[PDB]
Order: C-alpha cells, then structure tokens, then sequence
RNA sequence: GCAGUCAAGCGUUCAUAGCGACAUUGCUUUUUGAUUCUUCGAUGUCGGCUCUUCCUAUCAUACCGAAGCAGAAUUCGGUAAGCGUUGGAUUGUUCACCCACUAAUAGGGAGUGAGCUGGGUUUAGACCGUCGUGAGACAGGUUAGUUUUACCCUACUGAUGAAUGUUACCGCAAUAGUAAUUGAACUUAGUACGAGAGGAACAGUUCAUUCGGAUAAUUGGUUUUUGCGGCUGUCUGAUCAGGCAUUGCCGCGAAGCUACCAUCCGCUGGAUUAUGGCUGAACGCCUCUAAGUCAGAAUCCAUGCUAGAACGCGGUGAUU
RNA sequence: CUCUUAAGGUAGCCAAAUGGAUUAACGAGAUUCCCACUGUCCCUAUCUACUAUCUAGCGAAACCACAGCCAAGGGGGCUUGGCAGAAUCAGCGGGGAAAGAAGACCCUGUUGAGCUUGACUCUAGU
RNA sequence: GUGAACAGCCUCUAGUUGAUAGAAUAAUGUAGAUAAGGGAAGUCGGCAAAAUAGAUCCGUAACUUCGGGAUAAGGAUUGGC
RNA sequence: AGAACUGGCGAUGCGGGAUGAACCGAACGUAGAGUUAAGGUGCCGGAAUACACGCUCAUCAGACACCACAAAAGGUGUUAGUUCAUCUAGACAGCCGGACGGUGGCCAUGGAAGUCGGAAUCCGCUAAGGAGUGUGUAACAACUCACCGGCCGAAUGAACUA
RNA sequence: GUCGAAUUUGGGUAUAGGGGCGAAAGACUAAUCGAACCAUCUAGUAGCUGGUUCCUGCCGAAGUUUCCCUCAGGAUAGCAG
C-alpha cells in the first residue's frame, strides 16, 4: 500500500510511476515537478496545511497550521514524503496557545504527534507535546 | 396479504465452516485477552436458626 | 384515483342500485315476459 | 413576500431534521454493497450516499432561508412589529446561523466528495462517508436552538393579522376597557374578546368594512399607557409602532364614566403625550360609553379639559356607545369622510 | 481548439505549458458580453441575429461603413437586410438569411476582422 | 385536461408535435410560434407531446417583434390543419396551423384574432371567442 | 474540467503567466483566480502579457501597459 | 475524528487498581440569511436502443395519527408494489445539472460485453509535443482502421397427432394467468371555513391521459384489380387496337389491410394491513386483547374473462 | 561597482502596391452551423420481385464422452423437492466443453530475429 | 429512331429461350416504392432515403497570386398545332 | 502475521451429520450367525406417535453451526429464584373527606394568588398537609396529588438473577 | 476520384534471396515476405504440453535439513525396500 501503481500511456506496461494514498504535508513551496519527472504523486486532495492540535494542559484543542514533518517512523523515507500515519511527530505553530518561555523569549513553536489515522478521516488530530 | 420471503434455515456448510473457525479465533482471543462473598443463608428457609447453632 | 375495486364506490353504486337502476331493469324484464307470452300465442293461435 | 407568511416551510427541531434527513438518506439511496464489488463501484456508491444526505440538507435549510419573512426592506411597520416581537437582533442571528450550518454541510460534503475518490479499500470509504455523516450531524447538533426559536417564531408570525399599509385604514386607541375592543365588535364583522378586564386584546386585531362603494379595515390595538417612552412592554409599543407607521385617522377613544378607573385628567394627559404622532393624522376624538355618563351633564371643570384637546385644530370630539350603535355608524362616516378628505387632496397634488 | 495541456521544450531550461481558457463565472457575466469576448462559438447560438445591436456598440460606425462596405443603416436591421442584400446570401422566395449573415457579422467581431477597442483609462 | 378551460374538452386528432411552427393568428405583433411543450400532454415513453386545436401550449416566439423573442409564453391553438372527427359527422381541416399567445389564466393578449377560429376552440375558450371576429 | 486542468497547469508552473487581449485587457481578466494565486502561492510571480497589439492602436497598448504597470 | 468531565454497571482493598452504557465540554472558515464568483490527479472505464421479470429502504395513487391543520396548501410517521414513475439540449467529455408537462417523473437486482450501439480490451498507416546519440515509447492529442448463429439440443410463442368400442354434438372445471390506472368540467358553491386574501369535503352527474381487447360504420394511407383515362421513346405501314422500357410515369381508384391518423368497450361480493371502538380481566381501578367482536387500503380471496388435464369428467344421436 | 517604467482620443509614425502565415484555388481528408428535404422519430401501415412454407428430383457442412425439464444445497449427473405420457411441424435466439468462436489483455521463456549504439568478439572497404 | 453524344431505352442483319421446377403468398428476411399533420424532436453523429438535376434568358457576392470563385447564390420558361 | 511439536489427507475405503478436503465412529481377503459406535426410533427411513418431571404461542418460533459479529438493552409475553420494605396498635388496590392559617412569602409589573419570569422554601396546629406534583383562568376561583383520616379486607410493594 | 494525361495495357528483355525492386506501405518478390520455394546436415535444439500397452500376491513413503550472487538448474542428508 502506500503506492499507488498509476499507468500512463497507450499501452500500460511499464507505467513508471507511484502515488502516495494518505495525506501529506507538501509544504508551503511545492512548485510541483514537472510530470516527465514526476515519479512520486501527492494529490492535493490529501494534502492538508493544518492540524487540529490537542493541548493537554487546560483541555484546550485549536485549528493549528503545520510546521514541518519531524520523524516518521516505519522507514523515516515517508517523513521526507511527509506522511503523518498516526503517529508521526510534526512541528505546529503554538503561539496562539499563549505559551512562553522563561527568559521572555515567547514560543511560536512546537512538537506535536498525530493520533488519527489521515487516511480514514480528512481531520489531522494531533496531541501536542508538552 | 402479500407474504415475504422468509430467510433459509439451512446450515450453509460454508457459514458453518466460517462460524466455526471465528469462534476459535473469539476464544483465541479471550484466551489471550485473559492475562488481563459467600451468598449466605438463603431467606424462607424454615429452620435458619438451627443453621446457626 | 379511486379504483375499481375500491369499497366506498361499490356502497354508492349499490346504494344508486336500489332505485331506478333497479326498476328499469324490472319494467324491461316485464316487457320482455309479455312479448315472450304474445310471442308464444301467436305460434299456438296457429 | 408579504401578507401573513403562511407558506413557511415548518421548520422542525434539529434533533428530529437530522433523524428524517438520515432516514431519507438511508430510504432513497442504494445500500447493499459487497467488498467483492470493484472498488470504483464502492466509491461512486459511498460518494451517492454523502451527496444525497448533503443535498437534503442543503435543501432543508434553502427552504427555511427562503421562505421566512427577511424582515429587512419589507416595511417600516412589519419591520418595527416583528422586532418588537421576535426580538430582530435574534431573529437575524438566528437564520444567519441556519445559513452557516448550510454553508458548513456544504464545504464538508465537497471536502468528502473530493478525499473519497482516493479510497483504495471499502473500509476506508465506509470510514469517510461515516465521518461526512456525522459532520452533519454534528453541523446540525448545534442548531437546534436557533431551529426551536425558528419554528416559535414561525407559529407566531403565521397568525400574524394581514394588512397593507398603503390601503386606507383607521387605527382606534384609548385606555384599557374603553370599549373599544367592543367598537371594532360593532364596526366590523371581526370577532374579539369583550371582557370587563382592562387588557382584552394583548395583540392587534383587524376588520374590514365597506363604505362608499370603498373597502375598510378598523385596526384596533392593544392599549396604552402614559409611561415616558421607556418603561412599557412590546404589546405598547407594538401598538405605539401601529399609529406612528399606519395614517388615515387613528380614533383616540375616551370614557368619562367610573369604570375604566382612570382620571380624564390622565386621559387628556396621555392625549397630549400622544399628540405629536398625529401630526398629519387629522385626530378624531371619539368619547365612549355616553349613555351612562351624557356629558352634558360633565362639571365645567371637567369639560374645560376637553377644550384642551381642542388646542390642535383637527380633534372632532364625536359621542358613541355600544348600547347606541346609531352613533357609530355616525362616527364611521365621520372618520370615512376626513378619510377621503385627505386621500384626495393626497392624489391632485 | 486547445482541448487539452502539452509539455514543451526550449533552451533545456524552461518548460512552455497552456491551458484551455477560463472563464470565471460570475451573476455580471452579462452573456452577450460572453459572446462579444470570443468565448463562446457564435455557430451554437439559438439566435445570432439579436446580438447584432451590440456590435455597433462598440465598433465605431466609420470602420463598419469602410470594412463591409455597406452602409446607411438604423437599428441594424436594415444592416442585416441590406448586407444579406449585397452579398447574395437569401433563403429562397426570397427573404435574405438574417441569421446566418448574422453569424458572419459575429465571426468577424470575434476574429478581429472589423477594428475596435474599449478606451483606455484616462492618464493622471 | 386544463386550468382555466371551460367544460371538459373532448378528443380530437392531435397535429402539433413538441416543436412545430405555428403562424400567429392575433395582432400581438410576433410572426410566428415554436411550440416547445403542450400542457396536459399525455406521458409516455418514446411519444413526443402533441397538441390538437383549442389545446394551451407553451411557445416561443420563433420571429416577431424582438421584444416577445427569447422567452416562451402559454398559447392556445385556433387552428390544427390535421384532420378531426366532429361529433356532428363531416371531417375537416384548416387550411395552416395557426394559434395565439395568452397568459397562463388564458386571458388573451391581443385586440382581436385574425383568420377563422375553429368551433372547438372558441367553445372551450370564452375570451378566444370574444376575441374571434370569424368563426369557422 | 477546464478549471482541474488551470489547477493543474498553475501548481505545475513555477511561474504562471497571464496573457491579456489587448482589445480589452480589463474584461480578460480572470479575477479570483489572481487572489487565489496571490493567497495559495504567494511564490508564483502571475507576470502579466498583453498580446494582440496589432489588432489595436499602438497608443492603446502603451496606455494599457502603463496602466498596468 | 481528536483531547477532556458525571457515572447506570463491572471488577480480590475497591469505582480514584482498571474499564464503562446513556449523556456532555474544546476544534472542523465570520451569529445579523452578511458570504458560499473552491470546481484541485477517480489510471480505471461506463452509458444507451428494444424488452421481460423481482424487492421496499413508498414520488404519486388508496386508507389513517400527529404537527398553530381556521381553510387551501404543506411536514413527519403506520400499512400498502395492485397500476403509474415523461419528451430533450449540453463532448473546448457526461461518475453531471436545466427547462416544460404530468399526480409523480423514488431507489435498487438478473442483466442483456456475440440482440445492436458511442466512450472503449484498438496490433498492422501517419502527424504534432516529451524522453532517449540512435533503435523506439510516452506526461499527451488527432485522424482512418474485416470477429461473420442454430439446420444440433433445450426454454418460450403458435400448430398436428394413434390411446380410452367407432364417430358427431352439447357441456362441467382442477389447473395457470388476469387489468385496468390516473387526471379533470357541472352541482354541491362562492356554502362551511375568513375580518379579509381566497376557499372545503361526501353523495348525484360528465369528460380526459396511459394501457388492454376489438371493428373499417365514416376520414386518411396503401394498389398487381396493372380497373379506368392520360403522357414519353420505340415497334406492328397509317387509324383503331397492341408489345418492351425490371410494376416505364402520371390522375383517380374500389375489395382487403391498416392508423388514439378513425370508432366501441374495459365489473361487483366477501376476508384483511395501519387505524378508530364494544364489551372485558390479567392488576378489586384502568385498558381495542388475553376470548369474542364492528368499520376499514388501489391489499388478499372471490365475480367476470383468457386456455382447458391432448392419460380429468357428464349427457345425448347413429352404430354396417 | 553602479542601473533599468515616459507613448493618448478610432488608425501612427511610414520601409527602396504591400507591411502578408488569419495565404486564393483545389480534397472520396476531419470538424462547427443554415435553406430545401424527407418515415430517423411521434407511429407505424400497405404494395410489388425472390427466398422463407408443402411438393417433383438431387443432396451436404460445423459439431458430437452421453444426451439434454427445473428450485435449493453441494467448502445435467451427487442429495432433498416441483414434476414427468410416443411421435411431431413453423417462428425463436434465453441457455447447453452447443457450434462459432476468444481473441484482445496478464505472466515466464534461454529461443527466432527487424533494428540501434564507444555493449563484447570480428569484418568488406579505406 | 430517340436523343449534345459509342449517356439510357426500342427496333434492323445476326445470335439466344440457357440459370431446377409445380402449389399458396404465413412470420421473419434481400431488392424497389408510397403515406394524413410536425420536419431531425431518432441517433454519439443528417447513418441511409428524399430533395435541385438536361436546356434557353436575367443575374451572380466575400477572397484572390487577377488566372479563378461560377453551373456561385437567387429567379422566368420548357408540351402540341 | 512469524517459529516448534502432536495429527488427517495426500495414498482412504465404510456407517452417520440429506452430500461435501477436515466432523463423529472406524484394524478394507470372500460369506453366514451374533453383538455394537457415531446417528436415530411419525412417513420417505430399518427402530417406542415409550416412560417420569418442568418451559414455549411466535402475523413465517424451534429442531442452526447458539458457550460466535450483529448481543446492549428493550417486551405491562410467560415460569422459577435472590435481596430490600409494610402489615388485624389494618399490607396493595378500591370508593368518600381533609389537604389548614403569616400568605396574595421575598424580586419583574397594564397581571401571576403554588403552578408566564429569579434566590430562599420557616414558623404556628395537626393525623397529616408540600411558599406546592399536574389540569385551568387576565388574575382569582376551581379541579386534582404527596400524605393522612372515613368503609370491605390479608397478604402486599420495589430492584435484580435464571 | 479520374477519364488526353506522372494515363492504361499486350509481347520481348534486364534487375534473383540477407538479394531484386520500391512516388517509401517493410510495401511486392507466383494464394507465402520485418527476409520466398525446393533436397541434405536433420529423427536439430524439449526449458516444456500430451501419451506411455497383460494378470495376481507381498511390502511400500514424500513434501522435512544443507550447498552456489540466484529464481532457474540442480547435488546432499532423510523417508521405503
Ligand atoms: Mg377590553
């Protein structure tokens, strides 16, 4: 699973080509490559630019934007794809949670694991990590 | 009026074969998930106080 | 629509039934048995 | 539209909305499918389903923002009713909340039409589509207050009295048990309550008559009180809205007898607080209940306070009582006359 | 005629790409205004002859006399007339073809082929 | 089978298919009518709609004046053309299709109808009949 | 399907460009689709083009580009 | 979906060891119908012409309860598949929506991939753009391209046939099927209902849509009656009278056939689903239910009709 | 190491008639639309010549494990039921290792070659 | 002979009566036709039929390489003595 | 899913589960008598429409793999049990009366008196009586219930298990 | 479609197999052409599909372990006599 065995062309045969079946996290600069090229496939579809991030403390959850996809376990070769599969640790913008640092240096940023699975619902719950 | 079809009754030796091996499974199963006062005297009972001595 | 079959119509019509529709049909079978008689008469008269 | 919005769609309580539009969605659609069914057949199937639940429900809550009244640019006075009634603020809150929820179904069942088609199992189908169901559900749990305030709102403001403000018309006010719930009884064939106690009508009532080969419609309304314009419930000011909104001579009734136990003092007193409303309005004072009392009779000290109401030129201190209707078919034709009086002079400029 | 995207190739550096024409739909789309565009094939409309008015709005009436070249025309009816006139084209028995000279006089508003151009912004 | 038509109309040869031309019989100005559907018209798979004389039917205004143009309005037949059975025993038949554009109560929009109206037309339609200065 | 494949060809472009008819540049626009690009992809560079010159006078075009300039 | 809270219960201390039904809090794009001019990779084909049959998870028709149902109109819910569930535009594609009628244009299975059909399993031709030094395919698109029933067997629709001593006539019916459906003009009535706006229902009448069975009384169509009259080329010497021009053509054209393209017809008794009651305990009250029982659906069974066991049957005439 | 943006009112400066490729004619090439037209359709009906039907004479072909009534269960035959009366004639195209055909489409060959190259070994010619 | 013509048909000299046939004219087929009213609403698609067809005269547009378009288009007539 | 061992088939007949790769029985030369397993004893089908004790009316129960997913409960459909309470100083139900007074308690006011709106909810007398469980008025009124008293009388009520 | 021309065609002759010819389709080359036919090597190559013929009695298992880059191909312990 995981890759998609896409076939191209009048005769489908060596069709040359994967796509990805679970939402990713592109990044903001994707500029897609050119199909010529373009092996890997991450539909847009499955793409999400936010997660929606669980604060233990204080029981508070909030709509958040995705950072970056930290460490994918399970051939961390998907966290390079940016696959999250319940349980793949991704930065999230904290500042709206309010938290600050001693020091007077206020947090923007922070770790957070997602819980459910992409694929089984376009929500991407996350735990975040205190 | 108009009678309905009534569903087989009949064993359906693939679901009988089917049924018998998800209840292997189920105790499998139970078996594994496994790791994880007396009444007194009963009232009515004509002689209750004899019990007791 | 209300069928054919329907109960309330078939109560009408044999409520209507009772009446002229009845007696219609009486006077006809009436007139009938009386030509029927002149009918057999004028065979016998011969 | 307008004139007693009876054709609303009767909007029902959330909890019951979701339950029938699941059971439309379960009834009309396909149901039965196989894992064995190829997988394109499962997602045309799974993505049937989460459109026809988001189309019942677009259709639900379509019909409820369409057929309610949109209480803004109808009318300055059905305006200012339905506000003193419904609470406006509210009642704009609510159906803007109905219009998020619709809007809210619709993203969710584009967003779950567009993630399906990349289903590779029917469990994960299965999943989507049962996650699209109960976004909707959920979309619609919290609607189910503004849908109650809905369906309330709707079994008030279906029974609300037809009228047409640019038709001609006569308003009638006085102090509670005046007698003027029984003067609309006598001018006009609408029914209403006669009761001795003082707030007979708590809402307005209406009732055509003809006259002059012309239709008529008396308004009676549900009372006032001398209060400085801010102590007073919505029923006040809901028939304070009916005269400053509604021209064609309003009747301002009176009685000087014992009952209606009110001074007449305090009657010219709220005559006078009211008189700036009848600018244009050509006032027809109407006294009732005369045969019991025949001011005639009235203390010189008592009559001078209705010379007072004589300070505006276009008062008519006409008499009538319900024991002698004679005399109200007088003040008809009286009120008819300024009526026309004003209409046509309003037409040849 | 662009039914579909192709890659394309120059310098090794830089790929050409295109896309069918889009039209972003809107309540002022004002569908004559999607017809005086080039957007729509004037061989599909149910009535091409009601669009004629709406030429002379924009074209000035000095390059439509010089172009076809008739002229003398009002409420361009008689343009359609006299241009079905001159240019033998009339059903038979004898009405001219209103329509499909009218489909002519669309054409050529949509390839350019009778000069015009909206006024440019006045300068500061 | 219609609203606004007076007494129940009886059976009579149909000539109009969804889509025929009709010349206009009244001085509303337009030239001529395309039928585009035919109220009361019986449903049937495969069977296009047809309409018979002193039918309504909606129409647009296939030529006229351009202002009736691009919009389709009710109509009522005052002329088949095809051929009927009257109920009194002789056959007959109009020399062209013809009808007239009216409101949906069936109001007529004309001053006046030009040309024969058939009887069974105005008998159905009262308005069409004061408005018909020919009948038959 | 047109809009699936400009969807297509802009997140495929690294650098889309708008071509504008020079008859009437203003009512060529494909307004929402700019925003879209500005919001989604602020990176895309959305250069616009102003082809058909001919077919208008030349002080049109130069008044059309420095307008939108 | 994610994180969290009480606990009706469970469980050796005991819910706070752990779980936990029914509920509940925070998020998924704005509380003033403001926006929502977003439509984002289905790698795989689905969709359509004639037509039979089956299901309810029922759009309509039929019978009911509730809903601020005064009326009309409308929503939900219970039964109910007996009959209906339409004519088309869009391929710069169509896993779609629109107008218009109709009471309604509800959802599904066998589909019919040798009944036919477009998109397509599209090999041999070619071109445009990509890759690759090249051979060639491919991130594509366009164009044109032979898979051809049965007389074999069986199923179905029609049609013969020895055997009830012979033949002929009149008959009964077990069996299998079944059909009628829907709409609307008078009266009720401008009445109840309404202050108005409009606006019922039942009985009594009358027309219409789809389907089914029939006939040419009248109209249309059809001509090998080559029936009559005419026309062209050619031939029998001319006239008359005749042959060929694949029924040479034309005008009419009977008989037959045939067209809602003409006309007639398509019914009257019981048992029932939901529902509303009677009496009446269970339970010293109550209760439409435990017994019995009344009314009631287009439902079921019957009336009627279709064919009549070729091995179901009766009566009657002759019987060398 | 500095440094990039002016064009004006319906046709212009112009280059030694025109500023054209948006090219005329031509095409059993493909595509969009209009008049006439008509049974493609509403809605199908009729006529003619020859087959198809019986008969006089002649007389095959494909296929054939055997022959062919169905419901359910069996991870056309086997089991339980409905049924079942010789011999047959004409339509028929629902089904039969029934013909006809089944291929296209998927996979492995150590096996055949049409082709290409700084793949390996050779080589006419130079 | 008819006919623009060795275009189609009949006839002259000359050569043939050879293709298995008799009896009716079922369904369904191959070939040739007709049809009241709409005239493409059928079909992916005007697939096939039909419509103008010869001749005399009026008249014939855009484009164009000036040669062509062109029988453009659209109109009046055709018999016999 | 990944490893070890014990077994049937493969190579396997025979009886039963209507038949079946696995189920139960079972040591395959040709026959007779006799005794048995699984499985049955109303017919097809050889054998009791046997005995003794309990539950089942299902508008398609049941003979079903059912000590397995739907399976958590819901049924005023039945039967047997466990626990907790009242009682001839009167158990449930049945019929009648009381259900009192500061009082129309304190806050909103055209009006809430228990019952359109908010925080308390006592004393006084009783056998008891609640600033009130519901019906209904503009309010009241009135009806009614929680509990007591008046009349027959004896077992009655609630939560769970099977 | 063409039918006065790069037109059609009779007879003769020349081009004959990794060759001939080709207005170029791998098209033609005697019903065969991305390489024709005839006789011999030749009964080629077998990774593989198919088959493998009379009777009776006794015994009678197998799918488990190592060794090549490795499927493949096989060698090896083991099982029975
Ligand atoms: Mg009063």
């Amino acid at each position: 699973e995981m890759f998609k065995v896409i076939k191209t062309g009048k005769s489908r045969s060596k069709s040359w080509k994967r796509m990805i079946t679970k939402h990713t996290f592109v990044g903001e600069g994707f500029t897609r490559r050119p199909v010529k090229m373009e092996r890997i496939i991450r539909p847009s579809a499955l793409r999400q630019k936010k997660a929606n991030v669980t604060h233990p403390e204080l029981g508070v959850t909030v709509f958040l934007p995705i950072l970056a996809v930290k460490k994918n376990p399970q051939s961390p070769m998907y966290t390079q794809l940016g696959v999250l599969t319940k349980g793949t640790i991704i930065e999230v913008n904290v500042s709206e949670l309010g938290m600050v640092t001693a020091g007077g240096k206020v947090v923007w940023g922070k770790y957070a694991q997602v819980t459910n699975e992409p694929d089984r619902d376009g929500c991407v719950n996350a735990v975040l990590l205190v | 009026m108009r009678v309905r079809k009534r569903q087989s009754r009949r064993t359906s030796t693939k679901l009988k074969e089917g049924i018998k091996k998800k209840a292997s499974a189920h105790r499998k199963k139970e078996k594994k998930m496994a790791k994880k006062k007396d009444p007194g005297i009963p009232s009515n009972f004509p002689y209750k106080a004899k019990i007791l001595e | 629509a209300k069928s054919l079959r329907a109960s309330s119509h078939l109560n009408a019509k044999s409520v209507k039934r009772r009446g002229v529709f009845q007696k219609a049909v009486d006077a006809r079978e009436q007139r009938i048995s009386d030509k029927l008689k002149e009918d057999l008469l004028k065979q016998k008269l011969e | 539209m307008q004139l007693s919005w009876k054709d609303i769609p009767t909007v029902a309580p959330a909890n019951d909305l979701l339950d029938i539009v699941l059971n439309r969605t379960q009834r009309k659609t396909p149901t039965v499918i196989r894992p064995g069914f190829k997988i394109t057949r499962i997602r045309a199937f799974y993505m049937r389903k989460v459109k026809y639940t988001g189309e019942g429900f677009v259709e639900k809550f379509e019909d409820i923002l369409k057929g309610f009244p949109n209480i803004n640019d109808v009318h300055p006075f059905h305006r200012d009713l339905m506000d003193t009634l419904y609470e406006k603020n509210h009642y704009k809150i609510s159906l803007a909340a109905i219009s998020r929820a619709k809007s809210l179904v619709e993203q969710v069942a584009r967003d779950y039409v567009r993630l399906l088609k990349f289903g590779q199992s029917l469990f994960q189908c299965k999943q989507l589509k049962r996650a699209a169901l109960g976004r909707m559900a959920t979309i619609v749990k919290k609607l189910r207050d503004p849908l109650a305030y809905l369906e309330q709102v709707r079994q008030h403001i279906g029974r609300l009295p037809s009228i047409d403000p640019n038709t001609r018309t006569l308003l009638i006010c006085g102090y509670p048990n005046v007698g003027k719930s029984s003067f609309l009884r006598c001018i006009t064939k609408s029914d209403v309550d006669v009761q001795p106690y003082a707030f007979t009508t708590k809402s307005l009532y209406v009732g055509h008559f003809d006259y002059k080969y012309l239709r008529f419609q008396a308004i009676d309304t549900p009372g006032i009180l001398d209060r400085p314009t801010e102590e007073m419930n919505n029923i006040e000011m809901q028939s304070i809205y009916a005269i400053a909104h509604l021209r064609s001579c309003v009747l301002y009734f009176m009685d000087l007898s014992e009952q209606c136990g009110f001074t007449i003092e305090a009657q010219v007193k709220l005559f006078h607080s009211i008189k700036p409303l009848f600018a244009n309005k050509s006032v027809m004072v109407v006294i009732n209940k005369t045969d019991i009392i025949r001011p005639e009779d009235l203390d010189e000290e008592r009559a001078q306070l209705l010379e007072s109401v004589k300070e505006v030129p276009g008062v008519e201190i006409m008499t009538s009582s319900c024991q002698l209707e004679e005399n109200v078919m007088e003040v008809r034709n009286k009120a008819c006359e300024k009526l026309l009086a004003s209409r046509i002079e309003n037409k040849l400029k | 005629e662009t039914k579909v995207w192709q890659y394309i190739t120059l310098m090794k550096r830089i790929f050409l790409i295109d896309c069918p024409g889009i039209v972003p739909p809107s309540s002022k789309d004002s569908e004559e205004d999607i017809l005086f565009r080039g957007v729509v094939r004037v061989e599909h409309v149910t009535h091409p002859e009601q669009y004629i008015p709406g030429v002379l709005k924009r074209c000035q009436v000095k390059h439509l006399e010089r172009t076809y070249e008739i002229s003398g025309w009002k409420d361009a009816t008689e343009f359609i007339e006299i241009l079905a006139r001159k240019q033998g084209r009339l059903l038979k028995g004898g009405e001219p073809d209103e329509s499909g000279v009218s489909k002519q006089i669309l054409n050529d508003f949509n390839r350019g082929k009778i000069p015009w151009f909206v006024l440019p912004p006045e300068k500061e | 089978s219609g609203n606004g038509a007076q007494g129940t109309k009886f059976r009579i040869s149909l000539g109009l298919p969804v889509g025929a031309i009709m010349n206009c019989a009244d001085n509303s100005g337009a030239r001529n009518l395309y039928i585009i559907a035919v109220k009361g018209s019986g449903s049937r798979l495969n069977r296009l709609p047809a309409a018979s004389l002193g039918d309504m039917v909606m129409a647009t205004v296939k030529k006229g004046k351009p202002e009736l143009r691009k919009k389709v309005m009710p109509a009522i037949v005052v002329r088949q053309a095809k051929s009927w059975r009257r109920r009194d025993g002789v056959f007959l038949y109009f020399e062209d299709n013809a009808g007239v554009i009216a409101n949906p109560k069936g109001e007529m929009k004309g001053s006046a109808i030009t040309g024969p109206v058939g009887k069974e037309c105005a008998d159905l339609w009262p308005r069409v009949a004061s408005n018909s200065g020919v009948v038959v | 399907r047109i809009w699936n494949e400009l969807y297509k060809v802009i997140d495929s472009s690294d650098v889309v460009i708008h071509v504008l008819d020079a008859r009437d540049p203003l009512g060529t626009r494909c307004k929402s689709v700019e925003e879209y690009m500005k919001k989604e992809t602020p990176h895309k560079h959305l250069i616009y083009v102003l082809n058909k010159c001919d077919l208008v006078p030349t002080w049109v075009a130069a008044a059309w580009v420095k307008h939108l300039s």
